[PDB]
């Protein structure tokens, strides 16, 4: 009735918490509840949309805008247009961020840098090296008596920046059609005369596999590095002929620029930041920290 | 007879031996028990690299500080290898082995995290994937790094570019002392195949 | 020619002379043993590439 | 899969019944995604519908 | 809803890291990743060539030069050519290092000892006992005007050495014709006048099923049996017929060996040395330690 | 494979597609060492490619 | 073999080939005790010549 044992001894480890930060696997959680096979249902009637607002593209395929470029009868022609906004012409090709203000605010003076991310930047924050399509859409703001030529060239590699020290910006000296000549670059030319749109997706090129997600995080004189190895190259917005505006309309245009991501990958679930994902929340005044 | 300086390929063997393979299966069948026939298996098994790395408390260390050492000495098989090629892949696995002779705090607690190569624990944030052990209960810390690179092949060699790789960065609460194994995941394994460097041998001292 | 074929073209690098008792490392043998990097292995000549 | 764990993974898989690039733009219904309706699909409702003895309390 | 355990009561062990030293098995090391399934993919397109260079048989298989000898007009018949280089006519047949130069530096003097490996050497290196096919290319660096007779012979069985205080060399007066007569020795005699090279395989043969990879490592003449215990035999290249040569051409040649294995089996994963493996890295200078 | 542990071994042996003596010298092709193409043969790739319901959280 | 233990024996018995009392006087040939020659018999071995993919290390 009461027979011997047969088994073997079990070699073990007392390792609790094993996999924890993994995805998948079977949790040792004790659910305070009455059944352990407790489970809510699925997701029919719950949210407003039956969408999957959880995908990656789906989120950074949300756009949103980054650039809104002032475009006068004064700019010259094959000269990026840098009037209105920061990172003016010029477009870091990537899903990271690449335009940051420091709050500065006192003795001393603490600097701090907030970002202004669209989704895809939101994302990519999340990660170390990332990997995609990246999709632009330029439109102007003008009427039908506005009419122009605009060229918007693709160059791979590094951007000309001047490099402050608590932030990065592109000498737009060094963007000139005497210095950079656009004969050797990939681009379209846009004619305003009836027209105000065109959508423009980069493919992935670059001589990594993945590039970095860190950006304009950190970046100034010292820390540039990383910021050259986040991006894929770089557009820049350069008028093939001069704004053509009578004087019954106004002597200059809005370039506004929506920016998404598709065919994306992301490789780590940990970030290449010196902190934390952190997000800024607004103080009540300008005097708080 | 004709001038010339040629190679005509004439090869020789002294003895009517029976198959080799014959002969090396029976020698291993009956002395061995088991045949070592590539070198990735002994990339899969785990070596020491230090039987003794002191720990300071609550510092965040990159192994880096001792691995770019252990590769450079040639005692483990991921060095000591290391010396024939010129690039690696793959990810790594290393066990760390508690030899602490002192009770420091009522709770002792090992943390491992990850970290790009050739970083500080002053340019890195301690967030993403983790591991923790108690050496009380289990003093076998065992952690996997996979191969999050930017880059298909990793060499050998310095290069311009900084945080191409992952690694892994060390924690714990307390003055540990540690016996270090290392080891390849399933996947790590290297590239071309060059020459050899010279080796040590046995040192002496001489009052000459 | 497309640029390929042009840059298969066979180019001219370097042209050596080595004279016999010259002691020099065009014609220093290779060495058994290296103790120290103030003896390393001579060459005749090397190219970066690419 | 070529796996040289028995257990090629943590959990037993459940398949979806989509027909899109899970990474891609295109929308994806969550629906699709797992079945788990109010049907014997769920446990504890199959349990209850099925009349087992646990419900009970034997 | 909530019976009875009818499991028996499991003997264990807490033991971990069981089995870590071995190749095989199911690690229970924790991946700091996403998937629990993380895996890389095969070797197609990483490397430039997609041969396997972890086997023993491509490492093993690689040559590498070990003797460069100088055979010049006056070295007589029957004795071996010792000139050019050390270890002179004598080839110890075997994966083990034969060679090794000490380096002396300062009282005192430090000495270590420097080995000149072939990858076949660096492979035995670390095991404790071999067993292989020892594969020599003998090549002579000549003119089509220089003739001679070339004997290459085997003997098996220990070496006649000049055992020194740190290394060990090989006795040249007891391997003449006189005392060391190849007549009962499976040998190869070697025409110059137009060929230049034979490759020369020995099989293995001893009264142990497996050899030393010890070698040289801590030779002398204290400590000497390991030596002879790491080698099947030894061939000698000595003279048939006295080198001829026109005072046209130079009254030497250069005699180069290369060396590699075939049919290779390792024992013992661990080295039969006092210390470890170790890499030798030349100092800047020669002070240096 | 005689062998009176009912586990023979710690792992599921994989087959290779090799046709060549492991230790000799001839060269061996390192694909054909093990089958792990962009395929259904990796689990995640399995995984993502079948639509299963864990890549979604479910 | 009756035994209440679902797991009979600690182990996985292994038939020899033996047509001998085994206390007895006579002779036993210790080859017919098991079958282990250089064969698929052998696990490393017929790991070896069978081409798995831990050999190399995968």
């Amino acid at each position: 009735s009461k027979p011997r044992n047969q088994n073997q001894v079990m070699p073990l480890q007392n390792v609790p918490g094993w996999g924890y930060s993994l995805y998948k696997g079977i949790d040792m959680s004790v659910p305070l509840a009455y059944d352990p096979n407790n489970e809510l249902g699925d997701l029919r009637d719950v949210f407003p949309s039956a969408v999957d607002e959880m995908a990656i593209g789906y989120v950074c395929g949300n756009p949103a805008i980054k650039h809104v470029l002032t475009w006068s009868t004064t700019d010259v022609v094959q000269n990026p247009i840098s009037n209105g906004d920061d990172w003016g012409g010029v477009i870091p090709v990537g899903m990271p961020c690449y335009s940051k203000t420091i709050r500065a605010v006192k003795a001393t003076s603490t600097k701090t840098e907030v970002m202004d991310p669209a989704p895809c930047e939101y994302v990519a924050n999340l990660f170390s090296y990332w990997r995609a399509t990246m999709c632009y859409r330029i439109t102007v703001v003008k009427t039908a008596f506005h009419t122009g030529r605009l060229e918007i060239f693709f160059e791979p590699g590094s951007i000309p920046t001047v490099r402050t020290a608590d932030n990065l910006g592109p000498d737009q000296t060094q963007l000139n059609g005497t210095i950079a000549p656009s004969d050797n670059n990939y681009k379209y030319i846009l004619d305003l005369t009836n027209d105000t749109e065109v959508t423009i997706k980069v493919p992935y090129v670059s001589n990594k596999m993945f590039m970095k997600t860190v950006g304009i995080y950190g970046a100034h004189d010292e820390d540039n590095w990383n910021f050259d190895e986040s991006f894929t190259g770089f557009l820049c917005i350069r008028p093939i002929t001069k704004l053509m505006a009578p004087d019954t309309v106004s002597q200059k245009v809005s370039i506004v620029v929506w920016k998404w991501a598709e065919d994306v990958v992301v490789v780590e679930p940990k970030p290449l930041t010196s902190g934390p994902t952190q997000v800024y929340n607004p103080p009540a005044v300008a005097r708080d920290l | 007879i004709n001038l010339s300086n040629k190679t005509d390929e004439n090869t020789i063997s002294f003895f009517d031996s029976g198959d080799p393979e014959r002969m090396n299966s029976e020698a291993l069948m009956r002395g061995c028990g088991e045949q070592i026939v590539n070198l990735r298996p002994l990339l899969r098994t785990f070596r020491t690299i230090n039987d003794n790395w002191s720990l300071a408390a609550n510092t965040k260390t990159p192994i880096t500080d001792l691995t770019n050492t252990a590769d450079a000495e040639g005692r483990d098989y991921m060095s000591y290898l290391s010396f024939l090629y010129r690039f690696y892949r793959g990810g790594r696995r290393y066990k760390f082995f508690n030899t602490t002779p002192l009770k420091q705090s009522q709770t002792c607690y090992v943390r491992s995290f990850l970290i790009p190569r050739n970083y500080t624990a002053d340019e890195i944030n301690t967030d993403g994937p983790s591991h923790i052990t108690y050496p009380v209960i289990n003093p076998v810390h065992e952690v996997e790094v996979p191969f999050y690179s930017q880059y298909r092949k990793i060499p050998i060699a310095s290069t311009t570019d900084k945080g191409y790789d992952s690694s892994l960065m060390y924690y714990t609460n307390v003055g540990t002392q540690q016996i270090v194994a290392r080891a390849g995941n399933d996947d790590f394994t290297f590239g071309w195949m060059i020459g050899t460097p010279q080796l040590q041998g046995i040192t002496k001292e001489v009052a000459n | 020619h497309s640029i390929i074929q042009f840059l298969q073209r066979p180019v001219l690098i370097d042209n050596i002379e080595i004279v016999a008792g010259t002691t020099a490392d065009n014609n220093t043998a290779l060495s058994r043993y290296v103790l120290d990097r103030t003896n390393p292995q001579k060459y005749i000549k090397q190219w970066t590439l690419p | 899969p070529t796996s040289e764990n028995p257990k090629i993974g943590p959990i037993s898989e459940v398949a979806s019944g989509v027909k899109t690039a899970a990474n891609g733009i295109e929308r994806i219904p969550v629906l699709g995604e797992i079945a788990k309706p109010v049907t014997a699909a769920v446990k504890w409702f199959a349990d209850i519908v099925g009349g087992v003895a646990a419900i009970f309390g034997w």
